[PDB]
RNA sequence: UAGCGGGCGUGGAUCCCUGGAUGUCCGAAUGGGGGAACCCGGCCGGCGGGAACGCCGGUCACCGCGCUUUUUGCGCGGGGGGAACCUGGGGAACUGAAACAUCUCAGUACCCAGAGGAGAGGAAAGAGAAAUCGACUCCCUGAGUAGCGGCGAGCGAAAGGGGACCAGCCUAAACCGUCCGGCUUGUCCGGGCGGGGUCGUGGGGCCCUCGGACACCGAAUCCCCAGCCUAGCCGAAGCUGUUGGGAAGCAGCGCCAGAGAGGGUGAAAGCCCCGUAGGCGAAAGGUGGGGGGAUAGGUGAGGGUACCCGAGUACCCCGUGGUUCGUGGAGCCAUGGGGGAAUCUGGGCGGACCACCGCCUAAGGCUAAGUACUCCGGGUGACCGAUAGCGCACCAGUACCGUGAGGGAAA
RNA sequence: GCCGACCCGCGAGGGCGGCUGGAGGUAAGGGAAGUGCGAAUGCCGGCAUGAGUAACGAUAAAGAGGGUGAGAAUCCCUCUCGCCGUAAGCCCAAGGGUUCCUACGCAAUGGUCGUCAGCGUAGGGUUAGGCGGGACCUAAGGUGAAGCCGAAAGGCGUAGCCGAA
RNA sequence: AACCCCCCGAAGCCAGGGAGCCAAGAAAAGCCUCUAAGCACAACCUGCGGGAACCCGUACCGCAAACCGACACAGGUGGGCGG
């Protein structure tokens, strides 16, 4: 289990004036570790990462009819990878 | 479990009313409302549709659904209940005097 | 409290003072109240170390009566409260 | 049908079994990231490979 | 639960039953902490370049009992939950008495500990007037009797009779043997294990005379099956007219019936659909002396000896409780305090006490059934039909209200 | 259910006829009860009167031009005027929890209006070895091996542990 | 782009400053030092090189229309700046 971390890239005009620097960032598992982060996308892009940020989304809450809701809680993640490398899957 | 009902896809008589009598190849059976359809009751949907996609839609008096009850198995005689028999091996289903 | 060779929790009961002559009437005016049973401590040695006891009055002399018995038994070794439970 | 067909795979998977099934199970992780990495982005994906792809990995953890 | 999108199924899917897998975190919650659902960690192993760092798998709470060389360890067990029922420990007041204090409400309400599909009780130191009965529980009766009672208000037994169920066992002690340690070496003292013993027409121990193995009785424990629960399956007999939007209505001629219960189908159908009567069915899990088998266990006559027959106990007195019993002439049962025995020429009881006659054997334990309840499944109703019926027919213990316990709708 | 000037009954009521209504109803003769409402400052609901009335929540105060728009005293822009300035400005803590931002939108919420919004739909948005807190410490207090006490539940309680602006 | 003189000046900084007074003014860890067991190829101490550095909060409101007052309620809410 590892490529169990990384969720999904987060699609935002910020997520992409990352790509323009060494920082791609994505969903993550919301019990996962700056460590366990790095190691995880390490293997998974066959890159090198040099610095991980991390910060909770907590869910907004939809509605629908006279049913009040909640939307899961996620967990966004920051990497800052070698001065020097890409992730060609991120860039599309 | 137990949904399960008279005939399935195959040849049927409708003994409903607006369509008594007819006859007809029953196109699907679904088994949730206890409805199945044949070619008997189709009715004039005037709704251009639901779905924004694909402009037109149909204006068209397709098949409507039918209570399972109102129509009959049939064979070489015409209009038949179901009785069953167990095969020399199986579990086939012959008619009030025939075979299938 | 009560337990050791004795086991008697303490219970309540009336307390009902009368007036009367006996043989002339008798009346009266209701309570309820606890009898404690009456219980001392007991220190004995029994094999190395010593040992007390909880104890009621009454099976005072049991205490003593039982640490005879113990003598055909076999113990040592830091045992302060060990020894009571062992010791029947 | 794919369940006869996978099933004996995986008994079949036992060249190495519990290492080949560690190292087919890891693979076929990968794959199920690689797919819904492209199925968020929405033009490169269909539906039923998901779902097909998850349950395919239920049973390989067996 | 439609729709966008994409799939699967006679190479038998969906679905239903059974067993297995996975099963984050919290919760008895158990490595430690904690504002439950979070935070920090020790040891062994693994993952990353991995020593720092992080992750993954395993393991580490406390108490009780037995085993273990104090110890460290090893094993079995406990903890928390459950609608009501049950048992024990503790235990009200309103109210009644047309005030009120005894009394009543009531050992009820409730707090607490524990038990379980039940729980309690249970093979006589009984009942009580019949030289009678024969464990226990439950129902009918006895009986609103006997009786208790500021003899007010009130409270209220038992024997016996009719029923349900049906069952009786183990041990302590004498006495024989063994292993251990204590100590003043002894025919001993104590502890653990085995045998023996288990009763009231009194029994047992040891010592004598005798016929018992192959005799018989036999489980409440274990074993096999039957049967049943958890999915299912078979199941008789109708067609044409006709008014109608729609026949199952109406008219015509038939048919089945171990099935004319009921429900559905465009309206009022035995024969259209699902059923109903009748009848089949389990590889898997559960249940199961109902049937059978096996083992544990148990079974005798007469005579001498007088060794044993449950102790802070019986018994007596002081204080109280229980019973119909409120100190009454006040026993019986139970026991907080003080005194304090005997082992069958023993000892308790038959309502003070005494004598007489008879009853029963206390101070260790276990025992099914008949009984109670209904969270759960099913069946039935001179039961309700959305202001009713559960607070909830509807995403309700919700919305909303309150710091909280808690309150609690509408639809 | 709505209507009736008809018929029978002393009466409660019954019947017939018309309109509605669209699937149930239940003689004669008997049986059993949750059986008849106008009042309970009754209970639940609906709708009235007061009444186009009182009020529109600080007497810091407005005006004009242009624009957007179906629609503007109320939204945008410009100029003028006024009010606060130990505040009616700025930062932090508690509490609040998405109200921040953008796009589209005005049924209701806003005491009027509304294109506006703290409002409806959707998307985005919160980045730390050094800031705050935890892998540090202790305070009152809390907990609590030992130990002591209490019918049960539980009460004290050393070491230790928890506890901070 | 200049970014320089002169003056006023803290309750704030140096800070564990000083003086006086009686009502007589927290604890523990960090940090330093001492030595036990243990160990002395360790270990500790200073310097350099290389590597390692987790968890949670961070929007916005915050004297108020976003908190406590059933309400966009003339009330209420601790600390700092406040020309
Ligand atoms: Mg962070
Ligand atoms: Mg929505
Ligand atoms: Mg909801
Ligand atoms: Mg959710
Ligand atoms: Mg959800
Ligand atoms: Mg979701
Ligand atoms: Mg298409
Ligand atoms: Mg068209
Ligand atoms: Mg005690
Ligand atoms: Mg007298
Ligand atoms: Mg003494
Ligand atoms: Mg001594
Ligand atoms: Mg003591
Ligand atoms: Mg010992
Ligand atoms: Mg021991
Ligand atoms: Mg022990
Ligand atoms: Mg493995
Ligand atoms: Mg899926
Ligand atoms: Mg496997
Ligand atoms: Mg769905
Ligand atoms: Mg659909
Ligand atoms: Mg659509
Ligand atoms: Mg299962
Ligand atoms: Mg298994
Ligand atoms: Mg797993
Ligand atoms: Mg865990
Ligand atoms: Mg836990
Ligand atoms: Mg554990
Ligand atoms: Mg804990
Ligand atoms: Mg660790
Ligand atoms: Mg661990
Ligand atoms: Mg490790
Ligand atoms: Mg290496
Ligand atoms: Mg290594
Ligand atoms: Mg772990
Ligand atoms: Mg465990
Ligand atoms: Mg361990
Ligand atoms: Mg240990
Ligand atoms: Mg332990
Ligand atoms: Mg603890
Ligand atoms: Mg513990
Ligand atoms: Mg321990
Ligand atoms: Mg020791
Ligand atoms: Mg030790
Ligand atoms: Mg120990
Ligand atoms: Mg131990
Ligand atoms: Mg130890
Ligand atoms: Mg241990
Ligand atoms: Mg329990
Ligand atoms: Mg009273
Ligand atoms: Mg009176
Ligand atoms: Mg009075
Ligand atoms: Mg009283
Ligand atoms: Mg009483
Ligand atoms: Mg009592
Ligand atoms: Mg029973
Ligand atoms: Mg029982
Ligand atoms: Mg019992
Ligand atoms: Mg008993
Ligand atoms: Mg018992
Ligand atoms: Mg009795
Ligand atoms: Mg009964
Ligand atoms: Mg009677
Ligand atoms: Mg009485
Ligand atoms: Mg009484
Ligand atoms: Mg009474
Ligand atoms: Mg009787
Ligand atoms: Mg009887
Ligand atoms: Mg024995
Ligand atoms: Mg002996
Ligand atoms: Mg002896
Ligand atoms: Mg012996
Ligand atoms: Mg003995
Ligand atoms: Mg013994
Ligand atoms: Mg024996
Ligand atoms: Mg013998
Ligand atoms: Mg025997
Ligand atoms: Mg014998
Ligand atoms: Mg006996
Ligand atoms: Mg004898
Ligand atoms: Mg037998
Ligand atoms: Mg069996
Ligand atoms: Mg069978
Ligand atoms: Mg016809
Ligand atoms: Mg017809
Ligand atoms: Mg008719
Ligand atoms: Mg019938
Ligand atoms: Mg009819
Ligand atoms: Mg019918
Ligand atoms: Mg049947
Ligand atoms: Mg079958
Ligand atoms: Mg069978
Ligand atoms: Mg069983
Ligand atoms: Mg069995
Ligand atoms: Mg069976
Ligand atoms: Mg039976
Ligand atoms: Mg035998
Ligand atoms: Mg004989
Ligand atoms: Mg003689
Ligand atoms: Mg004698
Ligand atoms: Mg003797
Ligand atoms: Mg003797
Ligand atoms: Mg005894
Ligand atoms: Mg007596
Ligand atoms: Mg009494
Ligand atoms: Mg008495
Ligand atoms: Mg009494
Ligand atoms: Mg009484
Ligand atoms: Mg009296
Ligand atoms: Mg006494
Ligand atoms: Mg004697
Ligand atoms: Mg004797
Ligand atoms: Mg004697
Ligand atoms: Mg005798
Ligand atoms: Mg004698
Ligand atoms: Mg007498
Ligand atoms: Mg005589
Ligand atoms: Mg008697
Ligand atoms: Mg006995
Ligand atoms: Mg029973
Ligand atoms: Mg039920
Ligand atoms: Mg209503
Ligand atoms: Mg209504
Ligand atoms: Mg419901
Ligand atoms: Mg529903
Ligand atoms: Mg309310
Ligand atoms: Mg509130
Ligand atoms: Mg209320
Ligand atoms: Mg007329
Ligand atoms: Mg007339
Ligand atoms: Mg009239
Ligand atoms: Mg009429
Ligand atoms: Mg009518
Ligand atoms: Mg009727
Ligand atoms: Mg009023
Ligand atoms: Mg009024
Ligand atoms: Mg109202
Ligand atoms: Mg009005
Ligand atoms: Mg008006
Ligand atoms: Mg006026
Ligand atoms: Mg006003
Ligand atoms: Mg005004
Ligand atoms: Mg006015
Ligand atoms: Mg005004
Ligand atoms: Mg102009
Ligand atoms: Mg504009
Ligand atoms: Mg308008
Ligand atoms: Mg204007
Ligand atoms: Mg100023
Ligand atoms: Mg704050
Ligand atoms: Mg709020
Ligand atoms: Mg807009
Ligand atoms: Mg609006
Ligand atoms: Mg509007
Ligand atoms: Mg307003
Ligand atoms: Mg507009
Ligand atoms: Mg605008
Ligand atoms: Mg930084
Ligand atoms: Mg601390
Ligand atoms: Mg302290
Ligand atoms: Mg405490
Ligand atoms: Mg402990
Ligand atoms: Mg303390
Ligand atoms: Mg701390
Ligand atoms: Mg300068
Ligand atoms: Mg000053
Ligand atoms: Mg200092
Ligand atoms: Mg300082
Ligand atoms: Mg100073
Ligand atoms: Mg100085
Ligand atoms: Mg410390
Ligand atoms: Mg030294
Ligand atoms: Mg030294
Ligand atoms: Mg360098
Ligand atoms: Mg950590
Ligand atoms: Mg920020
Ligand atoms: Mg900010
Ligand atoms: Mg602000
Ligand atoms: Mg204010
Ligand atoms: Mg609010
Ligand atoms: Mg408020
Ligand atoms: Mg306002
Ligand atoms: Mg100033």
């Amino acid at each position: 289990t590892a490529y169990d971390v990384i969720l999904a890239p987060v699609l935002s005009e910020k997520a992409y004036a990352g790509f323009a620097e060494g920082k791609y960032t994505f969903w993550v598992h919301p019990k996962a570790t700056k460590t366990e982060i790095k190691n995880a996308v390490e293997t998974a892009f066959k890159v090198k990462v040099v610095k991980v940020n991390t910060l909770h989304v907590r869910g907004k809450k939809k509605r629908l009819g006279r049913y009040l809701g909640k939307r899961p809680d996620r967990k966004k993640a920051i990497v800052q990878v070698a001065p020097g490398q890409k992730i060609e899957a991120l860039e599309g | 479990r137990v949904k399960m009902h008279v005939k399935k896809g195959d040849t049927v008589l409708v003994a409903s009313g607006k369509y008594k009598g007819r006859v007809g190849k029953v196109k699907e059976v679904l088994p949730k409302k206890y409805a199945v359809i044949v070619e008997g009751v189709n009715i004039v949907k005037k709704a251009v549709r639901v779905s924004p996609k694909y402009p037109q839609g149909g204006f068209i008096e397709k098949e409507a659904p039918l209570h399972a009850s109102k129509v009959r198995p049939i064979c070489p005689a015409c209009g038949k209940p179901t009785r069953v028999r167990k095969k020399f091996l199986e579990n086939g289903k012959k008619i009030r005097v025939c075979a299938k | 409290s009560g337990k050791r060779p004795i086991v008697a929790n303490s219970i309540q009961r009336r307390g009902k003072a009368k007036r009367e002559g006996g043989v002339g009437k008798k009346t009266t005016g209701i309570s309820k109240r606890r009898q404690y049973p009456n219980l001392q401590k007991v220190r004995v040695r029994v094999a190395g170390q010593e040992i007390t006891f909880r104890v009621a009055a009454s099976h005072i002399p049991k205490v003593y009566e039982l640490v005879e018995r113990a003598k055909g038994l076999r113990l040592e070794g830091l045992s302060p409260k060990e020894i009571k439970k062992e010791l029947l | 049908m794919k369940l006869s067909e996978v099933r004996k795979q995986l008994e079949e998977a036992r060249k190495l079994s519990p290492v080949e099934l560690e190292k087919l199970v890891r693979e076929k992780k990968r794959e199920l990231m690689e797919l819904r990495f492209q199925a968020s982005i929405g033009q490169l994906s269909q539906n039923h490979k998901i779902r097909d792809l998850k349950r395919q990995i239920a049973r390989l953890l067996t």
